[PDB]
């Protein structure tokens, strides 16, 4: 939140893989991946992190 | 890389045109000139320039903004250097060796003068380098003055039917002239011997920009950005397109090799030199170029000499050695067209039933808003709709109303607001309307004031009625935002 | 556009002004210059190298060289004037004419017009023909130059005498026919061609401010043709002539400056002249002229530089020649290393038998002369003196040494270091100490000094070159009490006067020497006629100080109370000092200091809103950055926006400007209360705070009421 | 030359803030600072960068060797901020708390990264791509200037520090090597040579530096904004490109700086910096005004003046073979007078006269002179000039007395050479041990009380009856700065007890006597009551700053959110034309300015407090660590930070005073 | 509009947030196609000027309508956060309280 309050992506988007590094299946991280993705409007890799939280939840309302 | 480039400069704040910039011999000797009657930067000061080299020799003022400069031989007695002739106003400066020589005025009309716009020269009767030439002025009242070799007394007088503003002068005044001029209406009209009146016109249907006569093919620049050769005597024989505008137009003449193509000063930061029909040594610039001049500059008889849009010089020497996206169906429509062809009876029939209750829900509505007359479009024409603006305790209101009719006005209609009396403080819940004249959107507006201290939102109904009826022609709503009061 | 190389040629030594000159010999000419020595020299720079002729003996300075010829005959015969006396020279040596015309003291100018001879002296002026007296004036001020119109081309003998009163006096015979005013006081003259200009005759006049002009002497009257007033060419005109370098077919002005520039005036415009080439040469120029001395087929300019480097300009170039890798270069470097080693061999062991034999106690260590062409001009622009100090070698560092409250500024063309050392004030009498040491190989050296409308004492200067011995000359000038009046011609006497009259006995000369440790520009000679009138003129603001006085009385009348408080105080000084007691009797109009008022009113709201703008500059720069400035800033900050740079330049003097016109407000109320016969040095912390708000009314009505 | 290229550029340049850097990884543009705290970069059109903070250092290097973009790195006196251009995303943003008034961008010695060295307050710091602190060490006072050499050219580069104490000091990673004392506050270092450095100060001297001496020097006026080492004649050896405050680029020699290349501009020049803009694969030079224009470039008879210099030198000595008999000779004597000044008396053995007397020293005097120049009336032979140094350095006065008969108008200038020696002040006195201070320094010495009174006679003034040979040694000095007192005594057992109350002058004395009798490690035993307790309030004020600030700040922002949302109500009154309201809202927002302005106040007389006490913490490390030599030295600083980040002020203490 | 934080001010198109075309997908705003999922983080676009955020719909930026900017259990001015402070267990459940009541 506080990286795209500052209006930089490509840093939330190191963070979070940062995180999945840690976490190695988080749906939070992947869904908030693919939030900045379809807000940077590149809909061609939001679709594939929607379907890795897919493959982790199946019922992720959002993905 | 035909084209051998021989200076790029900037700052030289050259805002000439390509008909007010010629090229000759000033001093004798074999060593020519370059005299142009420059502009101001902006077109405030008229100045006349001369270019020796690529050093700037002599600029000087002059009255007024120069509309022609070319030059021409007087008189064959011991050629000396020909006489630059500079239009300015009704006036013709005459200069001898780049001193002022001569004044020619014009004569007037029954006091209401004309300027002189376009000026070419025209032969007598040699046609070669050493021949006299008399010029030929464009009136900016429709007249064409064929002059005399020394710019005193008249030779001839042409009307035409329109301002010129490009000349073209071709063959030998005594015998055979033919004088094409692209005037201000869009059109060339050719001037032939014993004719007062051109009788022989062509239409562009666009003002011509530019204009150059090669030996048999007349081309005319389009503003539509393209080239149109024609003939003569009035019948186009080609046309080819250009991917830009066309912002000068010029004539590129070599003897040694026979080339006479016209050129093009395009406003796409190019220029191609045209032939007949095919483009060759097409060169770049960093800049948009307005006026092109090829001659025999300083010493070599294939110079080019070319003004940026914005000011600069570029002088060129010529060298002698010259498949489709068909989507994809996945198990999910088979599947699906599978169900369809082993029961499409019951979805037929079930579809038929949902769209016959669909019907009867629909109706229900519609008739139910009839009855409270909640629509904001409803013989009687009208359309409202209501806009709110603004945060804050007090909120602009305004309806947009709108009569749609042919043509029938809407004489006595009046507008009634209803909210709650505890939370919204209305000045005026009800005003007559202007005359509705059938076409225009009326801006009717009202300022709403939310009175209670607690953030509540309450809907605001507006009914629109006539006088002498009860029953609101239409309705509208408006869910009042939030307060943010204080 | 034009382009000269600068060459060089022989070095000589120090020369003064106008002590160059070129033999007319189509080949290249040859050079004579004079060495304040007295060794005249000529030479022809035949292939790079000065070929030397008739280098003759050292006596006096020469003062001034010219070449002449009796008739119509080339000019070949060159006369100097070094002590007393003039000596001629043929072109080659065998001297000739020694005319002893004995006088007091040197001579400063001279013409020779065939057998005519007009020479100067420090005030006197005399016209010989062929050792003979034939006319002798005796102006009140000093001379600067003299010349007579060509005695062919017109009939009648007009020598015009230029004194430092900037005027022209043409006279004839003994006698003035006018006096022609000029802005600046003249410097050097010559006829504007090689015969004295086409239409008849014309003077050509440069003067020490820095100005050029084309006096068209007629029998009666002058004829002003055009002014050549500069901006930025400060600097006194120390030579001018006439040639055709640009190659036109009209001569061209080759005008040289105090300053090293050197300037080419071409009249393209057929009757007015325009700048066409300037260069600087690091010193002060003493002589310029066409022609060509090297390579001939290629016109140039030759200049003699203050230390006495002969330079030349020519308009040829000299890389003419490379290919894939000059060798001159190479034949001057290997010429000084060989005389740099001997010399070095020479110097050292001169050195050590001086360092060994320094230890005599009977023997005595002589000291090194030399000399500091100084010049303590008054800037007129502004209130600020412009010292110049110039000597032939390179300074190693000079003193300022003060007795009054002065502000020494800064100069761009400086190049040297300062070092205000922490004056007292109390134990020494030196109120500023200052240290300029010069940075390399630098000869002049210029450096502001501002004094107040008071404040008058002397003011010292130690100089020290780069010599072996390095000694110091001291030079001490003074600064007036007065120190801002610039004497003229004339004054406006329906101005409201403040007149003020000495009397009792008073020697003439005695008076006149109180005027002269009084205002900055008077002659020291008393003037002649026991009755001498002078106009002056406060330059911080325009208030006249008309001077009249005789023998025995004197009035001083004037616009401003503090001038009339000033003279009179330092004359009571005087007189104490002689022991006089004389009797002073003063006036007041009681509109003066009304008019003072008016007058400095503009200034101080110029100050006033020079610091309101520059206030805001910064904060609405930092506006500025953001959203371009398309449609909100409010035109009154808009006008700031542009000239933000000239006024963010002048606040950076402004706050001497402010305390000195706050200076002279107290001073004026002090002494305009002081003449009724009060003591008013209590109220001025009143008076700061008014000046703190400046209602120029409340300002004008705390001068009336208390 | 020629300048290769030219533009201008609309926006005012910070002097010192320029940088060249591949932010594309291969297209080469230039960043620089500008007024209201924002960065532009320049392409080949220029871009904004809002820091939103008034900008203090700039630079741009390669920190993260995996990939090959320039970090543009940006300095804030409270902040630090490495920028990858390309993909807008920080790499590091740091808060030092200590200040950035000089960093630099390179490899230390023993480090495997590189390394975004920063200078602040007292304490330097170093981070790597991500931003850890992998070096940090304390200095003595405002660093001003840093630069990357390899001094002792061992491989790895030392650092080279430019403190506001005028002095150069070398560090390697952990350890220092040299310190150099220049004159005056140091402004540009730059190293493009082996062991060679050039160095500018505020004088205006730009100078070069070996090992630990300089080639040349040479001082001007308008003192050098940027210097940097460049090939401008491609000899194959750097010169040193200037950029003085008039607008003049000289680009001069490391050899006894002859002026090789000149130019000029319009103002003042803000940075000269190398980088290949016209992707030609070489190096160019670009030079950046502080009005914004930039310039490019790609890489006679004075010596006949001095033959005649030559000739009138030996005119002079055959004219020999205001005059003055030639066996005069100038003597000098030095002394100190309490009732407070080093007196420097000159005189002459004959009955001439010293006119004058112009002293030349770089930091002792202000200014770079001390005229002394008596009356007319009260012209004598021997005359007396009084010195004051501001601190205890050996400086060496060039005395020139102009000697002279009275009434003369050109007289002779004697050059003399005369050293003030480190503690020139400190007169000798008697010891009173009734005033005797409690604050004392004790450390072991190797031998030789006889070197010991060498060292105190050759660093000290004192009178000539003083005959101290080995055993009391006590001698007491009293300051003259101050009324404090000195008390050197000596023991058998060769051990020193220095009595100062102050901490920098027993450093001096420590660091001094360490440097004479040849040694490298040393620890102390030192107490200095007064001044620990002194250290002890303000650390203990800190935290209580700290909280101050948080507070006035959460305030402020509040009332910050305050007035945009009552900017955004009053421009939705005046949109709607509802002025009464339109008028709350601006009386409103009137309020609120007044409130925050008198916040403002009060938080930013609480931040200088803060910082002024951070210095001060910083200075007690530096002065603690500094009373010791060699490797003791450093430990003490190590142990000093790793005291302060846990907050044990007892242990801490107990480490600066034995260590 | 009025508080400015991104340090690049045109940053290269593709590392800034400030498919179907608007032929098949309806849109919000001149881009920004309609999304799935609205959640109240949503920005979808950002106004030019003051005016014209004010002088458009409430929600047209927002899931929920602009705003400007974005007895009693226990009363704030009563408890000494400093005494709170020394017991966490109660601490932590009181700011709790604090911040998100
Ligand atoms: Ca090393
Ligand atoms: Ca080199």
């Amino acid at each position: 939140k506080v990286y795209i309050s500052l209006d930089q992506p490509l840093t939330a988007l190191n963070l979070f893989k940062q995180g999945l590094d840690k976490f190695p299946g988080e749906v939070t991280l992947l869904c908030g991946i693919a939030r900045i993705y379809e807000e940077m409007n590149n809909i061609s890799s939001a679709t594939e992190y929607y379907k890795e939280v897919l493959k982790q939840d199946n019922t992720h309302v959002e993905a | 890389s035909k084209w051998l480039d021989s200076l790029s400069d900037s700052m030289a704040n050259i805002h000439t045109f390509s008909a007010c910039l010629a090229l000759a011999d000033f001093h004798g000797d074999g060593e020519y000139k370059l005299a142009m009657g420059d502009l101001g930067p902006d077109g405030r000061q008229p100045r006349l320039k001369v270019l020796k080299g690529h050093t700037l020799v002599s600029q000087k003022p002059l009255p007024d903004l120069p509309a022609a400069a070319v030059t021409f031989l007087m008189a064959s007695h011991e050629p000396r250097t020909p006489a630059l002739a500079i239009a300015s106003g009704p006036c013709v400066y005459v200069y001898k060796n780049l001193k002022p020589y001569f004044k020619f005025s014009l004569p007037s009309l029954p006091r209401r003068q004309t300027v002189i716009t376009t000026m070419t020269t025209l032969k007598k009767n040699l046609a070669d380098e050493d021949a006299v030439s008399c010029l030929v002025l464009g009136t900016e009242n429709k007249e064409l003055l064929v002059l005399d070799p020394e710019a005193f007394t008249i030779l001839a007088k042409m009307s035409l039917p329109s301002v010129p503003a490009f000349l073209e002068a071709s063959g030998q005044f005594d015998v055979e002239f033919r004088l094409a001029a692209a005037c201000r209406n869009g059109s060339i009209y050719i001037l032939r011997r014993d004719s007062k009146r051109p009788k022989y016109c062509i239409e562009l249907g666009a003002q011509p920009v530019g204009l150059v006569g090669v030996h048999k093919v007349l081309v005319v620049g389009s503003n539509q950005d393209s080239l149109h050769g024609f003939t003569y005597k009035g019948k186009r024989l080609w046309t080819v397109q250009m991917p830009a505008a066309i912002l000068a137009m010029n004539l590129l003449e070599q003897h040694s090799r026979g080339l006479q193509a016209v050129m093009a000063a395009l406003a796409n930061e190019e220029v191609r030199i045209y032939h007949d029909k095919v483009l060759l040594n097409v060169i770049r610039t960093p800049e948009a170029v307005t006026s092109l001049c090829f001659g025999r500059y300083g010493r070599e008889d294939n110079t080019l000499i070319m003004t940026t849009l914005g000011g600069g010089l570029i002088i060129k020497i010529l060298k002698r050695t010259a498949k489709l996206n068909v989507p994809r169906k996945t198990r999910l429509y088979v599947d699906q067209t599978l169900r369809e062809r082993e029961a499409g009876t019951a979805m037929h029939r079930t579809f038929q039933a949902d769209l016959y209750l669909l019907r009867l829900r629909a109706a229900r509505a519609y008739v139910q808003a009839l009855e409270s007359s909640l629509s904001p479009v409803s013989r009687e024409p009208l359309k409202l709709h209501a806009v709110v603006q603004g945060l804050g305790p007090t909120f602009k209101l305004t309806l947009h109303l709108q009569n749609t009719s042919t043509a029938r006005p809407i004489l006595g209609l009046v507008v009634c607001f209803l909210y709650n009396e505890v939370l919204y403080a209305l000045p005026r819940a009800f005003f007559k309307v202007p005359l509705l004249v059938p076409g225009l959107n009326y801006p009717l507006e009202t300022f709403v004031k939310s009175l209670s201290d607690k953030g509540i939102s309450d809907i605001i109904k507006v009914l629109v009625l006539r006088e002498g009826q009860s029953t609101p022609l239409l309705s509208a709503h408006i869910n009042m935002p939030m307060s943010e009061g204080l | 556009d034009l382009n000269l190389n600068r060459a060089d040629y022989l070095q000589v030594g120090v020369t003064s002004q106008k002590t160059m000159k070129l033999l007319p010999a189509r080949a290249t000419q040859k050079v004579v210059v004079g060495d304040h020595d007295g060794i005249v020299m000529c030479f022809g720079m035949k292939k790079g190298e000065a070929v030397t002729v008739f280098k003759t003996l050292p006596g006096q300075k020469i003062a001034r060289l010219e070449l002449g010829g009796a008739l119509n005959t080339p000019q070949e015969k060159i006369f100097i004037a070094a002590g007393s006396e003039i000596r001629g020279f043929t072109k080659r040596g065998k001297q000739f004419l020694s005319f002893e015309t004995n006088l007091t003291e040197s001579i400063k100018a001279m013409h020779i017009s065939g057998s005519d001879l007009f020479l100067s002296a420090s005030y006197i002026y005399n016209h010989y023909c062929d050792c003979k007296d034939q006319h002798y004036y005796l102006s009140g001020d000093k001379i600067n130059d003299v010349i007579c119109l060509p005695v062919e081309r017109l009939l009648r003998e007009v020598p015009v005498l230029a004194c430092q009163d900037r005027v022209l006096r043409v006279l004839q015979g003994s006698d003035v026919t006018y006096e022609i005013e000029v802005p600046g006081p003249p410097t050097v003259l010559a006829l504007h061609n090689g015969n004295g200009g086409d239409s008849g005759e014309d003077l050509l006049f440069g003067t020490s401010d820095g100005k050029l002009g084309l006096i068209q002497i007629t029998t009666s009257k002058p004829i002003h043709k055009w002014e050549i007033r500069n901006e930025k060419k400060r600097g006194g005109i120390l030579c001018v002539d006439s040639f055709d370098i640009v190659g036109d077919g009209v001569k061209d002005l080759l005008v040289g400056r105090d300053d090293g520039m050197v300037e080419v005036y071409g009249f393209d415009n057929a009757n007015e002249p325009v700048l066409r080439f300037d260069h600087t040469l690091s010193e002060s120029v003493t002589s310029i002229q066409g022609g060509c001395v090297g390579k001939d087929g290629y016109d140039e300019i030759v200049v003699s530089t203050y230390s006495g480097w002969i330079t030349g300009l020519t308009t040829e170039p000299v890389h003419k020649e490379s290919g894939p890798g000059n060798q001159e270069m190479q034949n001057k470097i290997s010429s000084l290393r060989s005389e740099l080693e001997q010399l070095q061999y020479k110097v050292l062991q001169e050195r050590e038998k001086y360092q060994q034999s320094s230890q005599s106690s009977k023997a005595k260590s002589a000291v090194p002369s030399f000399s500091v062409n100084d010049k303590f001009t008054l800037n007129k622009d502004d209130a600020s003196y412009s010292l110049i100090l110039e000597v032939q070698t390179a300074i190693d560092n000079v003193l300022i040494q003060s007795d009054v409250p002065i502000d020494l500024l800064d100069v761009d063309k400086n190049s040297a270091v300062v070092s205000f050392s922490s004056c007292d004030s109390e134990s020494n009498d030196n109120f500023l100490l200052a240290t300029y040491r010069c940075q390399a190989n630098t000869t002049r050296l210029e450096l502001k000094i501002r004094s107040i409308e008071g404040q008058y004492g002397t003011l010292q200067a130690y100089v020290t070159p780069r010599i072996q011995p390095k000694t110091c000359q001291v030079r001490q000038y003074h600064i007036k009490p007065l120190s801002l009046h610039q004497r003229t011609h004339f004054i406006d006497h329906d101005r409201p006067m403040n007149t003020l009259t000495l009397t009792g006995q008073f020697s003439f000369s005695e008076l006149h020497s109180w005027v002269v440790f009084c205002m900055p520009e008077v002659p020291e000679k008393p003037p002649a006629g026991e009755c001498v009138t002078f106009y002056f003129q406060n330059t911080f603001l325009d208030t006249q100080l008309e001077s009249t006085y005789r023998k025995g009385e004197g009035v001083f009348k004037s616009d401003n109370i503090s001038t009339i408080s000033i003279l009179k105080d330092v004359l009571s000084k005087e007189a104490t000092k002689r022991k006089i007691n004389l009797n002073i009797s003063y006036e007041i109009n009681e509109v003066s200091v009304k008019h003072t008022l008016k007058l400095i009113h503009p200034k101080l709201e110029y100050q006033l809103l020079l610091a309101k703008k520059v206030q805001l500059i910064d904060a609405l720069k930092e506006l500025q950055v953001h959203e371009g400035n398309t449609n909100f800033l409010i035109p009154e900050y808009r006008c700031i926006l542009e000239e933000a740079d000239h006024l963010q330049e002048e606040y950076k003097k402004q706050p001497a400007h402010l305390e000195r016109l706050y200076g002279m407000i107290t001073d004026l109320f002090i002494d305009k209360f002081k003449f009724k016969g009060t003591n008013v040095k209590t109220k001025v912390p009143l008076l700061l705070e008014i000046l703190d708000s400046y209602d120029q009314n409340a300002l004008i009505a705390f001068f009336d009421a208390a | 030359l020629q300048p290769v290229f030219t533009l201008k550029l609309r926006h005012k340049i910070s002097p010192r803030m320029v940088a060249v850097g591949r932010y594309d990884g291969t297209h080469p543009c230039l960043a620089a600072a500008t007024q209201a705290g924002k960065v532009f970069i320049h392409n080949p059109d220029v871009s904004l960068l809002n820091i939103n903070q008034t900008v203090s250092c700039l630079t741009a290097g390669v920190l993260n060797p995996e990939l090959g973009y320039d970090a543009l790195l940006v300095g804030t006196q409270t902040n630090l901020l490495a920028y990858d251009v390309y993909n807008n995303s920080d790499l590091f943003y740091r808060e030092v708390a200590d200040g950035a008034s000089a960093i630099v961008l390179g490899t230390l010695g023993d480090i495997t990264s590189p390394l975004a060295i920063i200078g602040g307050n007292c304490a330097l710091q170093g981070f790597n791509h991500e931003g850890n602190d992998l070096f940090w060490t304390v200095t003595g006072d405002n660093v001003h200037s840093l630069a990357l050499c390899d001094f002792d050219g061992d491989g790895k580069k030392e650092l080279l520090v430019g403190s506001e104490d005028f002095d150069i000091r070398v560090f390697k990673e952990d350890e220092i090597v040299a310190e150099m004392s220049e004159t005056e506050i140091i402004t540009s270092l730059c190293p493009m040579y082996g062991s060679r450095f050039g160095y500018a100060l505020s004088n205006g001297t730009v100078g070069v530096y070996d090992k630990t001496a300089r080639y040349w020097r040479i001082k001007s006026k308008n003192q050098a904004m940027s210097i940097h080492a460049f090939d401008l004649n491609s000899d194959g050896v750097c010169e040193l490109i200037t950029g003085w405050s008039n607008g003049k680029v000289d680009a001069r020699s490391d050899r006894t700086g002859e002026v090789i290349f000149k130019d000029n501009f319009s103002s003042a020049i803000a940075g000269v910096v190398e980088g290949d803009y016209r992707m030609e694969g070489c190096q160019q030079l670009i030079c950046c005004s502080v009005d914004g224009e930039i310039r490019g470039y790609l890489p006679i008879r004075e010596l006949s003046q001095k033959k005649q210099n030559l000739l009138l030198e030996l005119r002079n000595y055959e004219e020999n073979a205001g005059v003055i008999p030639a066996n005069t000779k100038h003597h000098t004597a030095l002394s100190v007078s309490l009732g407070a000044h080093a007196e420097l008396c000159i005189s002459t053995s004959n009955d001439t006269i010293i006119r004058a007397v112009l002293i030349f020293a770089e930091g002792v005097f202000a200014g770079e002179s001390h005229v002394v120049h008596p009356s007319v009336h009260h012209l004598s032979s021997s005359v007396r000039i009084p010195i004051t140094p501001p601190k205890d350095i050996p400086v060496d006065l060039h005395l020139k007395t102009f000697v002279g008969y009275r009434s003369s108008t050109q007289f002779h200038v004697f050059e003399l050479t005369r050293q003030l020696p480190r503690f020139s002040m400190y007169a000798l006195t008697s010891p009173d041990p009734a005033s005797e201070p409690l604050s004392y320094v004790n450390f072991i010495i190797a031998e030789r009380a006889q070197r010991v009174v060498m060292w105190l006679n050759q660093n000290f003034l004192l009178p000539e009856d003083t005959n101290i040979q080995n055993a009391p040694f006590q001698v007491c000095f009293t300051s003259l700065r101050n009324g404090g007192q000195l008390y050197i005594k000596i023991k058998l057992s060769g051990e020193i007890t220095v009595n100062t109350d102050d901490i920098d002058l027993a450093g001096d004395i420590i660091q001094s006597m360490a440097s004479f009798f040849a040694i490298e490690d040393l620890q102390v035993e030192a107490d200095f009551p007064v001044y620990f307790e002194e250290l002890r309030k303000v650390l203990v004020k800190v935290d209580e700053y700290h909280s101050v600030h948080q507070k006035l700040s959460a305030d402020m922002a509040d009332n910050s959110n305050l007035i945009r949302s009552l900017l955004v109500q009053a421009e939705d009154a005046r949109l709607m034309r509802d002025m009464k309201t339109m008028k709350n809202r601006y009386k409103e927002l009137y309020d609120l300015n007044k409130d925050l302005l008198n916040g403002y106040k009060i938080r930013c007389n609480n931040h200088t407090e803060l910082l002024g006490s951070l210095k001060a913490v910083n200075q007690a490390i530096q002065r603690a660590g500094h009373l010791r030599v060699g490797k003791p030295k450093n430990q003490v600083i190590t142990a000093c930070r790793d005291a302060i980040r846990s907050n044990n002020i007892n242990m801490l203490f107990r480490i600066m005073r034995v260590g | 509009i009025l508080d400015e934080n991104a340090i690049a001010q045109v940053p290269r198109p593709g590392t800034s947030l400030k498919g179907p075309s608007p032929a098949v997908r309806p849109v919000t705003q001149a881009g920004r196609p309609i999304t799935g999922f609205l959640r109240p983080s949503t920005q979808s676009g950002r106004p030019g000027t003051i005016e014209q955020a004010i002088k458009t719909p409430r929600t047209a930026y927002t899931a929920r309508p602009i705003a400007s900017s974005s007895g009693p259990f226990i009363n704030l001015s009563r408890l000494n956060l400093a005494k709170y402070a020394q017991k966490p267990k109660l601490a932590k459940a009181l700011f709790e309280y604090i911040f998100h009541h």
